[PDB]
């Protein structure tokens, strides 16, 4: 469900491992 | 009126701090403020223009 973006000082920080990177690990295993 | 710079604004007795830009959305004639799902004003209609 759907600039820091969020008026009340709410921010979402991106994960260290991107979605593409996680798939690569899955492919490797 | 100012666009594309962060500014303190009051529109018809509504006060917010934000960056103002033109939008595609078309308001209903009678309504003036716009509000999102989380009840934060997302759009405003200037009375003058
Ligand atoms: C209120 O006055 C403003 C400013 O004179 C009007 O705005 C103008 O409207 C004319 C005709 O629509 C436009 O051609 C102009 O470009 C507009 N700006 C100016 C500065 O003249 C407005 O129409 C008037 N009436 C309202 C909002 O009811």
């Amino acid at each position: 469900a759907d600039c820091a973006q969020k008026f009340n000082g709410l921010t979402v920080l991106p994960p260290l491992l991107t979605d593409e990177m996680i798939a690569q690990y899955t492919s490797a295993l | 009126l100012v666009k594309n710079k962060c500014v303190n604004f009051n529109f018809n007795g509504l006060t917010g701090t934000g960056v103002l830009t033109e939008s595609n959305k078309k308001f209903l004639p009678f309504q003036q403020f716009g509000r999102d799902i989380a009840d934060t004003t997302d759009a405003v209609r200037d009375p003058q223009t």
